[PDB]
RNA sequence: CUCUUAAGGUAGCCAAAUGCCUCGUCAUCUAAUUAGUGACGCGCAUGAAUGGAUUAACGAGAUUCCCACUGUCCCUAUCUA
RNA sequence: GCAGUCAAGCGUUCAUAGCGACAUUGCUUUUUGAUUCUUCGAUGUCGGCUCUUCCUAUCAUACCGAAGCAGAAUUCGGUAAGCGUUGGAUUGUUCACCCACUAAUAGGGAACGUGAGCUGGGUUUAGACCGUCGUGAGACAGGUUAGUUUUACCCUACUGAU
């Protein structure tokens, strides 16, 4: 998990699972990401891996810049649409879950972010928050 | 920063032994026959490597 | 002078850390190392303030200050904006923003006599900026990066910015500022170049692994 | 208008790019992972050579499925984009064969380059263990 | 500057194993003149040649008792087709020799544009003729050993018809079939030597290629996206878009990325989209396997492009 | 020229519901394919009304891929007779 | 399949740190075979799903020893089976191969565990098609497609209950 996590977060609802395909805001020519791993993620027979926001996950690109397509990538999921449950209590959620491209030291590839963004993962993945424009 | 004069002494207790080739256990270099009952009281002993 | 530190383990000093010419602040991680690049290099002068706006550690993206004015967002709460006016002076004017937008440090570029801001900020923060601050805007780009505070650092004396920046953009900036500035890299060939440092008039500080041909364009641009 | 940031003296261009051609010529490597010399075995009757598990591919010695076998074997040359895959001469009686590989490895972030480098493949005699008025 | 060794001494001797030897030795040194090619030409620039020895040796058996050979070429590019050493090869033994090298497959151009390639010809001193000085428009088949000759595909199997016309040796798809050099036999005065496959190399429009337009096979090709775009960059898309009836795009990306006159990336990602072959995994255009059924196309005669013999011109063909 | 008493697989087609070796080879689809498609064909043992090849339309026929869809699944819960 | 004993040598020198030929001693019944005792008035016969328990010849985790152990990383060995040992493409598959996560992706048994527990893709009735064989009926452990999976209310066991 802590392949360029710069803090350690709390347990958020794991939304979408492996199969999952949800859009790309970076600037990086791609329009979504087909997860097919998680990292962390135990294992339990017939469970399949799941992520949360600021989870990163490996993918694999299914529309844009046949550059990029036909490889996995690492990649961090910023937006997250299963309601989540914060310390301070309430329940947020997104309107879609989207995620980002990105390098195994959490780098990123594109300049940008087109939408908001987590909290809980942009205090932990730090070179997200150079890059968001919006936070929640 | 060991000033030989106490490298002898850590040697003793560290370096200075003699180890089974069928248990891979510490023995004291002069001794033959590996005090432990799983061996058999073997002879099959050699010294401890200390040079390359 | 470059004083190299690491916040936790991340070369990213500009996130964590916000510094000017009356204040600085600082994010809850320890490290006393990284508070040693500070309360090492000053003495008495000015303040260091320990806080985490939001319970987000990261002040320099999410905050925008200056000599004179301190920009703040909208989620911030009141426990962590009271700290912050009781240990700064209070010539600094603290105001909770209620705009749109939320990481104020990647669309604002301030020092204490020009700023630049991204196209699509508020009109009304386009003056309340200026009524908090006393500064001018230009909220045009850097070289398409919308991202403006994260792309350029910026002293009085001196700029910054990355690689891809088209020399015609270098000298238009220029145009605009009456600053010079460089098409410089940080932390080894980082882009993110507002946030792997955080500079004043004569203190600049960067990452572990931030080099030493790095410095050498850095203490040029920005000391004079 | 840049400097390196690792030799420092050159102004680079503006187009997305790193420290200088001479750094990422010496410091930067792309092709780490490779064995230089690969081992592949031959019988001189059966004339059956084989990955190391396989059945025989029945290909002639230099032929255009020599690249698929030299490319199946395990590498790190499948991972990064291969392209111009050609092979270069070499003595026959030397019993070894010589291509070079090309690979698309990104950069810092997000600048590409090309690289020139070269894999040699040594043969060994074999009895084919299956084949054996 | 050189194609083709030289054959000499034949003696009519003896030693069956060592007349191929000193073929051996002649190809030695003919692999030692390619391969120093590479360090010269940079080093990434090769060349289409035949790696096999067997292949050229089966050459060796078919032009020396052939006596006469015709050499096939299309017209649609004769510039990289045109073989650069047959003239300074059979000249030398003193016998019945002097090919008199043709162009062919002349039907797939239209009138005025023949005369446009017979006067590339009127200056350099070059023979010639037209068959799929003034009086000559176009003659059909009307117009000792001999041989025909030909890149691969040009139609060497398919002009053995040319004599008796009953399909005595198979014309396929693929270039790679022709091998084990076939004789034909008629009119007790003439045979023929009917070649084994060929290809020739080349150090002229090496990497940036639009030879693949009947040299190599189209369907084991990894590229796919090089002559695809040389195909996208020619033809106008206001015939493609008249011919197929597909509506693509309108070329949003006006800027410096991409331009007019697209490539081929854009052009093709809303045509698989209409004749529905999609990946295995996600609904998207399978541009490596809409290619293929382009360029078939292009390459069996449903689009057409000839080129210009010399020099720069920007648009020689009219369609 | 011949050998087997007659002839000696023409046109066409294919790892095909016919191909053991065989998860054949190459390309493609996929992150990954003993599958699928196209192509190659000395084809154990294809083949011309014991009909060959191609074929619009049709099919409760066999098969692969995609868009949409969903408790099929992740991972179970609840309600009614 | 597993292990051991001599130890000619490899091992920059250094048989045995590690490995180790020529020979030689055994263990195992998760292979295949041989045999034919039981069962032909029938013990429901491939695989997967589910679920529990056991074994150790330990993949990981714990404490230790030894190295050709500087550190880092690795290998050899020991007590040890308490705890865990995956998601997926292709295949009916056992088996296998790849992608990927992971601390690790160890092997095995229980009537080759488990069909009154499921499924029924495969094989193994009947319909039908091709190839090869045969004069022919018809054959093929060759390929293809379709093809009824019954009963528990008893005794015991088990779970709970008086
Ligand atoms: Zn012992
Ligand atoms: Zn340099
Ligand atoms: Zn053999």
């Amino acid at each position: 998990s802590g392949n360029g996590a710069q803090g350690t977060k709390f347990r958020i609802s794991l939304g979408l699972p492996v199969g999952a395909i949800m859009n790309c805001a970076d600037n990086s020519g791609a329009r979504n990401l087909y997860i097919i791993a998680v990292k962390g993620s135990g294992s339990r027979l017939n469970r399949l891996p799941a992520a949360s926001l600021g989870d990163m996950v490996m993918a694999t690109v299914k529309k844009g810049k046949p550059e990029l397509r036909k490889k996995v990538m690492p990649a961090i999921v910023v937006r997250q649409a299963k309601s989540w449950r914060r310390r301070d209590g309430v329940f947020l959620y997104f309107e879609d879950n989207a995620g980002v491209i990105a390098n195994p030291k959490g780098e990123m590839k594109g300049s940008a972010i087109t939408g908001p963004v987590g909290k809980e993962c942009a205090d932990l993945w730090p070179r997200v928050a150079s890059n968001s424009g919006v936070v929640v | 920063i060991i000033e030989p004069s106490l490298k002898a002494l850590a040697s003793k207790y560290n370096c200075d032994k003699s180890v089974c080739r069928k248990c891979y256990a510490r023995l004291p270099p002069r001794a033959t026959n590996c005090r432990k009952r799983k061996c058999g009281h073997t002879n099959q002993l050699r010294p401890k490597k200390k040079l390359k | 002078m470059a004083t190299r530190t690491q916040f936790e383990n991340s070369n990213e000093i500009g996130v964590f850390s916000k510094l000017t010419n009356t204040y600085c602040l600082v994010a809850v991680g320890g490290s006393e190392n990284f508070y040693s690049a500070f309360e090492a290099e000053l003495g008495d002068a000015i303040p260091i303030v320990h806080t985490t706006i939001a319970g987000t550690r990261i002040i320099g993206r999410m905050t925008a200050g200056n000599r004179r004015g301190l920009l703040v967002p909208t989620q911030t709460t009141d426990q962590e904006l009271q700290h912050l006016r009781n240990s700064l002076p209070d010539s600094v004017k603290i105001q909770r923003v209620e705009e749109r937008l939320s990481a104020l440090g990647n669309v604002i570029c301030c020092n204490d006599y020009v700023a630049l801001v991204h196209p699509d900020i508020d009109r009304e923060t386009e003056e309340l900026i200026s009524d908090v601050l006393g500064v001018e805007v230009f909220r045009q780009t850097i070289s398409g990066n919308i991202l403006v505070g994260s792309y350029c650092s910026l002293s009085n004396q001196g700029g910054l910015v990355h690689p891809q920046t088209s020399v015609q953009d270098q000298e238009e900036l220029s145009s605009l500022l009456q600053v010079p500035l460089v098409a410089g890299t940080v932390n080894r060939g980082s882009s993110v170049v507002g946030a792997g440092m955080v500079v004043n008039d004569y203190l600049a500080v960067t990452g572990l692994d931030t080099t030493a041909p790095e410095l050498s364009v850095i203490e040029s641009i920005f000391r004079l | 208008t840049l400097l390196c940031c690792n030799c420092g003296t050159p102004i680079d261009g503006s187009t997305g790019l790193v420290m200088c051609y001479d750094c990422i010529k010496l410091t930067v490597d792309i092709t780490q992972g490779i064995p230089r010399e690969a081992n592949i075995s031959f019988c001189r009757n059966c004339e059956r050579f084989l990955q190391p598990p396989g059945q025989w591919i029945r290909a002639e010695l230099e032929s255009r499925e020599l690249l698929a076998i030299c490319l199946r074997r395990l590498k790190g040359l499948t991972k990064v984009r291969l392209v111009d895959a050609s092979f270069i001469w070499t003595e026959p009686h030397s019993r070894r064969i010589r291509i070079k590989l090309t690979v698309q490895g990104e950069a810092m972030t997000n600048t590409i380059i090309q690289q020139t480098f070269e894999v040699e493949y040594i043969v060994i005699a074999m009895q084919c263990p299956d084949c054996a008025r | 500057d050189l194609i083709v060794p030289r054959r000499p001494e034949w003696n009519e001797g003896m030693s069956k194993f060592q007349l191929d030897r000193q073929e051996k030795e002649a190809f030695l040194e003919w692999r030692r003149k390619l391969a120093h090619l590479q360090e010269s030409n940079e080093d990434l620039l090769l060349t289409p040649f035949e790696r096999n020895i067997e292949v050229w040796k089966q050459l060796w058996r078919v032009v020396e008792r052939s006596d006469l050979v015709v050499q096939i070429v299309d017209a649609r590019n004769p510039l990289l087709f045109r073989s650069v050493d047959l003239e300074r090869y059979v000249k030398e033994s003193d016998d019945r020799k002097a090919n008199l090298l043709l162009v062919n497959k002349a039907d797939l151009l239209t009138k005025k544009q023949r005369i446009a390639w017979a006067k590339y010809f009127i200056s350099k001193n070059i023979s010639f003729t037209f068959y799929s000085v003034m009086e000559k428009v176009k003659i059909l088949s009307i117009d000792i050993n001999i041989g025909l000759v030909g890149y691969p595909n040009v139609g060497k199997s398919s002009t053995i018809n040319s004599l008796v016309g009953a399909k005595k040796v198979s014309v396929s798809s693929t270039p790679g079939k022709t091998k084990h050099f076939q004789t034909i036999k008629l009119s007790d005065s003439v045979m023929l030597c009917d070649c084994p496959g060929l290809v020739f190399p080349n150090f002229a429009y090496n990497k940036g290629e639009l030879v693949c337009n009947g040299v190599l096979p189209i369907d084991q090709l990894r590229d796919y996206i090089g002559p695809a775009g040389l195909v996208a960059e020619r033809i106008p898309k206001y015939y493609i878009e008249a011919i197929y009836g597909i509506h693509i795009q309108t070329k949003s990306r006006d800027e410096g990325g991409n331009g007019d006159i697209p490539t081929a990336q854009e052009l093709l990602v809303a045509y698989a989209r209409a004749r529905g072959y999609m990946t295995q995994g996600y609904g998207s255009a399978d541009e490596p396997r809409a290619s293929r059924y382009i360029l078939k196309d292009y390459v069996n005669g449903k689009l057409l492009y000839v080129n210009p013999p010399p020099h720069l011109e920007d648009d020689t063909p009219y369609t």
